[PDB]
């Protein structure tokens, strides 16, 4: 998955997510055409209660059927501050895609971070199932062990997301942030 | 007073998981386009230049906010073969087997991306197709660098599936190896495609050349996807699912993506508490979201499909009152095992 943010001049807004699901999909190239074919069907619920590749969980609702969309957790997301678009955001991730934009919200809504600074954070996702309090590399030690302590069974793992962001500020002025955790990456402007 | 700055700009402004990419998307609005117009420029390059997940094979969301304010939702989302059945991806036995749905032609969904990208452009941007094809175009037929992030897919992820298949194979692999930093990637049959799609617009995709490319490709290894659904497919545009955090209003991708019920779902409860107060990093902070995660996930579990095919709950998932009920739950001091929570009953909420 891949996710890329736009503001031009005008002041509009496009924000995409779009995936081939995992990392270059089937690897499966289509004939002679050179495009590589998607394995979103595993999006879909296989058997009620058995988890697919992100650990997530279905039943009637996102089951397998003709010609349905299966369930996506792609959000790519604006906010909008004074009744103007303010933050574009979004990020790859599967079931962390959701966790992972929520972050950038609060980040920049809570604690008023910068897009960078927001971006650059360190992040931490629960899915219900796997009960498990995913983490990245990144937070205090003093901080973990209180999670610990509260009950929550902390899991340090791989990094999360890839967000690419612009935020718009109230005077027109553009900011952007790329993400750390993925190299070859840009955010430019003029 | 930063420790991290953000890339400023005072009229334009792309941001992309590839240099180049982000590159084209400037020069287009540098050229007069809007931002839909280097959008769809943007993901034609990227279908050439990250095939990691830049793609014309697979399918996604776009959230459009106009200067006026209006806002608005392209579902580009694959569709399920016709042929598709509930137990497709069952073994004798009755158990899922992942590589099924992950590795085998039956793990594909009909391609939307071209649709998707098209229904924008044709309706919200300002361009010609062809014009924000020619810089994927060029880069397909010219070639360009493998570099860190390519080479390192390539070599971990690729590894997996590329070197499996003849034709994958032929373009990503070389010498018996994965494409190394500082090798040059021509792919000189995606350039074919993107030319066709340019001259012929997205039709060249789901009914020429390529279509039957795709159908072929199925036909001759068990995989379901026919000229009939490539020909049936359709982009739709949707309402977007939004909410409001503490005055600012949410928009984001409603079904058949669970991201902006959830997002809004989770910050209806959070904006129960004093979030600020907390600060980031903090182990409250944490533990109010990681609960407030909890309830949303197991909600995802039960509610959440393709509104086409069922009605999904979206208002009452997205009701301040039932994320008061769920705040309610929540014990800064203690995490709830998730065995002991459930979807919610909506019925009060709806």
């Amino acid at each position: 998955t891949t996710h890329y943010s736009v503001v031009d001049k005008d002041g509009n807004a496009v924000a995409v997510t779009y995936t081939l699901n995992t990392t270059f999909g089937t690897g499966i190239v289509a004939g002679e055409s050179g495009i590589l074919l998607n394995n979103q069907m595993d999006d879909f619920s296989a058997k009620p209660g058995v988890p697919n590749v992100y650990g997530l969980v279905g039943g009637d609702a996102n089951a397998v059927g003709p010609n349905k969309r299966p369930l996506s957790s792609m959000s790519p997301t604006i906010v909008v501050k004074d009744g103007k678009t303010w933050l574009v955001t979004g990020s790859p991730g599967g079931s962390r895609i959701i966790t992972t934009v929520l972050q950038m919200v609060v980040n920049s809504i809570d604690y008023g971070l910068n897009v960078a600074e927001a971006t650059n954070a360190p992040r931490f996702h629960h899915q219900w199932l796997p009960d498990e309090l995913r983490v990245e590399k990144g937070f205090s030690p003093d901080t973990l062990k209180l999670l610990e302590a509260k009950g929550q069974k902390v899991a340090l793992k791989e990094a999360m997301g890839s967000t690419q962001s612009i935020m718009v500020g109230p005077d027109g002025e553009l900011y952007g942030a790329s993400d750390p955790r993925s190299v070859d990456d840009l955010t430019a402007g003029y | 007073e930063d420790v991290f700055h953000p890339v400023r700009a005072k009229q334009g402004m792309v941001a992309s998981v590839d240099a180049t990419a982000t590159q084209v998307g400037v020069d287009i609005l540098k050229e007069g386009g809007n931002a839909v117009d280097a959008a769809v420029a943007v993901g034609y390059a990227l279908a050439v230049t990250h095939p990691q997940a830049g793609n014309l094979g697979g399918g996604g969301f776009m959230l459009i906010r106009s200067k006026n304010g209006n806002t608005t939702a392209i579902d580009f989302r694959e569709m399920a073969p016709a042929k598709a059945t509930r137990d497709m991806f069952l073994d004798d036995q009755g158990n899922p087997d992942s590589k099924k749905s992950l590795t085998s032609h039956l793990a594909s969904g009909t391609p939307g991306t071209v649709a998707g990208f098209s229904l924008a452009l044709d309706k919200y941007g300002t361009m010609p197709l062809n014009k924000v094809v020619q810089p994927a175009f060029k880069l397909a037929r010219d070639g360009f660098i493998v570099n860190d992030a390519l080479a390192d897919d390539l070599k971990t992820y690729g590894s997996e599936v590329l070197p499996n298949h003849e034709n994958s194979k032929a373009i990503f692999w070389k010498e018996g190896e994965p494409l190394k930093k500082g090798d040059t990637l021509v792919q000189a049959n995606l350039a074919k495609s993107l030319e066709m799609i340019a001259e012929n617009g997205p039709d060249e995709f789901y009914k020429g050349t390529i279509a039957e490319q795709i159908a072929q490709e199925m036909q001759k290894n068990g995989g379901l996807i026919t000229k009939e659904d490539l020909a049936a497919y359709k982009a739709v545009e949707r309402t977007p699912i939004s909410g409001d955090y503490r005055g600012y209003q949410v928009y984001s991708m409603p079904p058949p993506s669970s991201g902006g019920i959830h997002i809004v779902q989770i910050l209806n409860i959070l904006e129960n508490f004093d979030m600020k107060k907390y600060g980031f990093g903090s182990a409250d902070a944490m533990q109010i979201m990681a609960e407030a995660e909890k309830y949303a996930y197991a909600d995802r579990s039960e509610y959440l499909g393709d509104p086409d095919f069922v009605k999904v709950p979206w208002q009452a998932l997205t009701n301040k009152a039932y994320a008061k009920s769920i705040a309610d739950q929540i014990d800064i001091n203690k995490a709830k095992p998730s065995s002991e929570i459930r979807p919610g009953k909506l019925a009060p909420y709806e």
